[PDB]
RNA sequence: CGGCCCCCUGGACGAAGACUGACGCUCAGGUGCGAAAGCGUGGGGAGCAAACAGGAUUAGAUACCCUGGUAGUCCACGCCGUAAACGAUGUCGACUUGGAGGUUGUGCCCUUGAGGCGUGGCUUCCGGAGCUAACGCGUUAAGUCGACCGCCUGGGGAGUAC
């Protein structure tokens, strides 16, 4: 039941980062592909974003650090 | 894992969420995890083993269960 | 009229708790003395049971071989497990010339004149097996002009 | 005799998934509607047609006719189907060697009418309540696994079947002794070692039915003959 | 002949996958165990739980006649899943039926929010709805004869998680789950969900538009650990459940059954 | 790489044999067209068809006679790697006259026994019985 | 790897057509260029083992070509070679 | 071969077309790449840790366990050329029943929805015929064949001596 197949995305997008939030843990973890049905070739882009934004101190590394 | 008490809940209620929340995470299994060095070998042995196991539990189990047992 | 004959008769043991249980195998071959043979591998504690279950055997489950005359139609290869055959038809006075329990099933059979050698293995049982094969798969004249939609004079 | 129409409003037609299916089968498999495969009512037809004409054939000659089903859902039907033509049946599970293993099955046999010899026509009554309730139990026992086949006598002409993958031990010692075997054979099934296949819905309750009750008829014609 | 061929696409002409075509007869009746035949390739074993109306006792007797649903084929051996799910699909007709004339009226009676919402039930089934749908106003059937006879005007619907909140009295007046999962949240809103698969450990209710619950075993009753969860609820049954945690990230929404 | 056509068509005949497939196609050649054609004469399939211009397809027809196959063993001889060619003389006998020989002689390819009778040998091409 | 208009301006020069580009000849100068520009990569990451690899074939294949054009056609070969100043 | 970014760069696959026109397959010698450890020169050195030291354990404990701990692991440029370098399965091509997936394209179809029907590439498991000493392999063959190469000929002595 992925998300990305039906808005039909060309690529996930590190800025937009309310999606990511949902992809992201309460700990800051990316959450599993089985957990979210997310399809393969999505989740490596997902995480991509992620990255980058966590990169770019959009989204957080981590709960804990400060 | 962060958590703050809410206004007028329990102790013992706090600390159940508490500790679903660090199984949720899987700290303390990330910490057993990197108690020691697994070999790149071993880790790999493990994942396939496991993943081996998985396999014959979901197919071999569900062939079974098509026969009655008495 | 069946012609019988015990290839070999072999002790096999089995471990328990107090020691060694033996017992006896026995594989016999009957035949007619014309096309149809068969083999039979008996079991029991003692050897004449043993001889008997294996003739027993034999009588039922027996099979037909295409016989011109007193040898074979044709060069025939057979294999069973480790023992490879081959068998070829020879004229009349040479006799069976084949080697241990190959040579037993062809005389039951009622070949009279065969040059038969056993490559690989030759342990009685897988042998005699590769050597029923053989016959079995041998095809006759009338039986290939029949496959290839043909008379006999045109196959020769 | 039977026809296309009524095999149709059966549910001869339909087959099992297509992911269970056997390769065996494909050439009386029709097409795939909505993920379970048809069986071909064209090919099917004609060779039932013939597997009737064999068992009328057989019955002419007074031949013994063995019907097989152990579903439990047409256990009952085979039963019936079987008094009917008053023919042989195993309608509960399958004794492993029958018939290849006859010989000691026969002394079963004796056994179990002679339990019934002692329950009817003794009229003796008197015995331990234990005993006599075990002796009872005996007798069902016997009663369910050989109560059609108790006056075969010896062996069976022909054979037949309503599920070949799941009789086939039958199967298999019917092709050992050399039996005449008539089996229903669906997609699933294995039709190499029967001899006349009947491309057919084993499962659906009202197809085994129909399937039973022309072989009857059948069977019934050859012994009026 | 094409005969054939004819007939195979004249047979998927008069059939459909879900439970719409009201076709297969009631050839066996046995408790507890019903079964039918609606053109497919085996009879269903259907529950006797499937079809008793509203008091307990069978309603149908043998040639009657009701769809059941699809697309599910072959488990091993059989054919369905069943025909009460069918049931909602007239439910779903009769609730957008309202649309046309902008009034659905049949009777609701709402006696109380199990998660804010009176309780509608229409028929045999029960639903549960968001609590201002069961009052037009602040009226409140608390003060009202217990379980008392209106109709139900509808006050709002989720319209992909199926859940309904009916207007009771008043007779004058007249991606897609995990971005938003903050309706059932706050700490216990109850909800009515049907059971899917119980997985030894667990039941896994799940019924809120594409989610998953699971209600596991610890709560389930007033005993912990010697329960087996396939005694003492059900297969497929709608119940009493209540979020007590939601986790949006890792989808695990974790459902009791104690309350 | 495909380096014996003939061998191919062979193996691919054997497996049809096999898996009780009714005909078999391949490419098409002059060589394998000639030895489909005596391959019928001698009686080992039904029919042979050759079709298409650009790059046609030989077809041929496998025969089962009581179930079985009738091709029950088929062999080439002469490959690529090592030839055989043999004087009328020492032309064989399969099967001890029961099956053929193809043999590929100046006048044609030809059965053994035809080669025998024409009076001249050649390359052994496969037995077949 | 090439760019595509380069490509597009070799395979006009050498092809006689230019919309041919399969020319054995036009396929040869083709290798060449990308082998001359890699000269330089590879000048530059002496350790860059696996993109050398894909050179080598690229040169292997470049030397099949010459070998096939020599059986074929002799003198076009030595044009050819002219033209891009193989040494053979 | 695993954070993220950029620069240079090799291969794979699909979609249609268009072109070249057997240019192919395999390969003794030859050439290159080739884990870890190891070597050389120059850097670096957190953690880990051969060696080493102490503490235990023990009959002993030149080990296992504990506390420390140096080469090394890291980088640059050279050398080494071996591993259960394994799928213990040479490379290339053709042919022979099926099922359940994964991954990555792509054509059509009302995408009426996460779908429906195909068609390509790579890939995991199960299993048929056949094969196999059996175990098992089974369209990714260990089946049926062809082309080329490599290699084996009882165990030890020995992959050692010269």
């Amino acid at each position: 039941f992925c998300r990305f197949t039906a808005e039909g995305v060309q690529e996930i997008d590190y800025k937009d980062i309310a999606t990511l939030k949902n992809y992201i843990t309460e700990s800051g973890k990316i959450v599993p592909s089985r957990i979210t049905g997310t399809r393969a070739k999505y989740q490596r882009q997902l995480a991509r974003a992620i990255k980058r934004a966590r990169y770019l101190s959009l989204l957080p590394y981590t709960d804990r650090h400060q | 894992p962060v958590i703050k008490v809410r206004e007028n809940e329990p102790f013992d209620v706090a600390l159940r969420r508490f500790k679903r929340s660090c199984e949720k995470a899987g700290v303390l299994a990330e910490v057993r995890r990197r108690e020691f060095y697994e070999k790149p070998t071993t880790e790999r042995k493990r994942a396939k083993a496991s993943a081996v196991k998985r396999h014959a539990k979901k197919l071999a189990r569900e062939n079974a269960r098509r026969t009655r047992l008495y | 009229e069946l012609q019988e004959k015990l290839i070999a008769v072999n002790r096999v043991s089995k471990t328990v708790k107090g020691g060694r249980i033996f017992s006896f195998t026995a594989l016999t071959v009957v035949g007619d003395g014309n096309g149809r043979v068969g083999f039979g591998y008996g079991k029991a504690r003692e050897v004449p049971a043993a001889i008997q279950k294996a003739m027993e055997k034999a009588r039922r489950n027996m099979i037909n071989v295409a016989l011109n005359n007193g040898t074979l139609q044709h060069p025939v290869k057979g294999v069973h497990t480790g023992s490879r055959v081959f068998m070829q038809p020879a004229s009349e006075g040479t006799g069976i010339i084949a080697g241990g329990a190959m040579r037993a099933v062809l005389e039951v059979a009622g070949v009279h004149n065969v040059l038969a050698k056993a490559y690989g293995s030759t342990n009685p049982i897988n042998v005699v097996r590769a050597t029923i094969d053989g016959l079995e798969n041998m095809n006759s004249p009338e039986m290939v002009a029949a496959k290839r939609g043909k008379s006999v004079e045109e196959i020769l | 005799t039977v026809s296309m129409r009524d095999m149709l409003k059966a549910g001869v037609h339909f087959g099992h998934q297509t992911r269970y299916w056997n390769p065996k089968m494909k050439p009386f498999i029709f097409g795939a509607r909505n993920k379970v495969h048809i069986i071909n009512l064209e090919k099917t037809v004609p060779m039932f047609n013939e597997a009737l004409a064999e068992l009328n054939k057989i019955a002419s000659r007074k031949g013994k006719i063995l019907f097989v089903g152990t579903k439990r859902a047409a256990s009952e039907a085979v039963k019936d189907a079987a008094l009917s033509c008053d023919q042989f049946f195993v309608n509960h599970r399958w004794l492993g060697g029958m018939l290849t293993n006859w010989k000691t099955v026969r002394q079963s046999i004796k056994r179990l009418k002679d339990l019934e010899t002692q329950s009817q026509d003794g009229t003796f009554d008197k015995l331990t309540k234990k005993e006599a309730l075990m002796r009872t139990r005996e007798l069902e026992k016997l009663e369910n696994s050989l109560g059609g086949i108790k006056d075969m006598g010896g062996l069976p002409d022909a054979l037949f079947v309503i599920d070949a993958d799941h009789e086939h031990i039958a199967i298999k010692e019917a092709n050992n002794l050399g039996i005449p075997v008539f089996a229903i054979v669906d997609t699933n099934s294995d039709p190499d070692g029967v001899d006349f296949v009947i491309p057919g819905n084993d499962d659906a309750i009202r197809a085994v039915t129909l399937y039973l009750g022309a072989v009857a008829a059948t069977v019934r014609e050859g012994r009026s003959q | 002949e094409s005969f054939a061929q004819l007939f195979e696409e004249s047979l998927k002409e008069i059939e459909t996958r879900p439970g719409s075509i009201v076709r297969g007869v009631v050839v066996a009746i046995d408790k507890d165990v019903v079964l039918v035949d609606a053109g497919l390739k085996s009879e269903s074993a259907i529950p006797a739980e499937q079809f008793k109306n509203a008091q307990g006792e069978l309603e149908i007797q043998v040639g009657d006649e009701v769809d059941v649903a699809l697309d599910a084929v072959e488990d091993g051996f059989g054919e369905t899943l069943l025909s009460r799910e069918k049931a909602k699909r007239h439910e779903a007709w009769i609730t957008l039926e309202k649309a046309y004339e902008d009034a659905e009226t049949v009777t609701g009676v709402i006696n109380g929010k199990v998660k804010g919402g009176f309780t509608v039930e229409l028929n045999g089934i029960r639903a549960f709805l968001p609590g201002s749908l069961v009052d037009v106003r602040p009226v409140r059937d608390t003060l009202h004869l217990e379980g008392k006879e209106l109709e139900f005007k509808v006050i709002k619907l989720d319209q992909k998680r199926n859940n309904v909140v009916v207007s009771r009295r008043a007779v004058i007046e007249s991606e897609d789950p995990w971005v938003a999962i903050a309706k059932r949240y706050p700490e216990g809103t109850k909800l009515t969900g049907r059971v899917t698969n119980l997985t030894d450990y667990g039941c896994f209710v799940e019924i809120e538009e594409g989610v998953e619950g699971l209600v596991h075993v610890s709560e389930m009753d007033w005993t912990n650990k010697n329960i087996h969860p396939s005694k003492v609820v059900n297969v497929g049954d709608v119940v009493e459940v209540m979020v007590l945690d939601i986790d949006e990230e890792r989808r695990r929404i974790s459902l009791g059954l104690k309350q | 790489s495909m380096q014996d056509p003939i061998a191919d068509m062979l193996t691919r005949i054997r497996n049809g044999q096999a898996a009780n497939k009714a005909a078999v196609t391949m490419p098409s050649s002059k060589l394998k067209v000639a030895i489909a054609n005596v391959l019928k004469e001698e009686g080992f399939i039904e029919d042979f068809k050759v079709e298409g211009d650009t790059k046609p397809e030989l077809e041929l027809t496998l025969k089962y006679f009581q179930g079985k196959a009738v091709v029950e063993s088929i062999q080439r001889v002469s490959r690529p790697g090592l030839r055989i060619y043999k004087r009328k003389d020492e032309l064989p006998k399969v099967m001890a006259g029961l099956g053929i020989a193809v043999v590929s002689t100046s006048k044609g390819v030809m059965t053994d026994r035809a080669a025998r009778q024409a009076g001249l040998g050649g390359e052994i091409i496969c037995y077949v019985a | 790897s090439l760019s595509t208009e380069a490509t597009a301006k070799i395979v006009s020069e050498f092809g006689r057509d230019a919309n041919d580009t399969g020319s054995t000849e036009v396929q040869v100068a083709l290798l060449t260029a990308q082998i001359n520009h890699l000269q330089g990569h590879f000048a530059e990451h002496k350790k860059d083992h696996h993109s050398r690899r894909g050179l080598l074939r690229m040169v292997s294949q470049r030397r099949k070509l010459l070998d096939y054009l020599k059986r074929k056609d002799v003198a076009r070969y030595t044009q050819l070679i002219e033209r891009l100043g193989l040494r053979r």
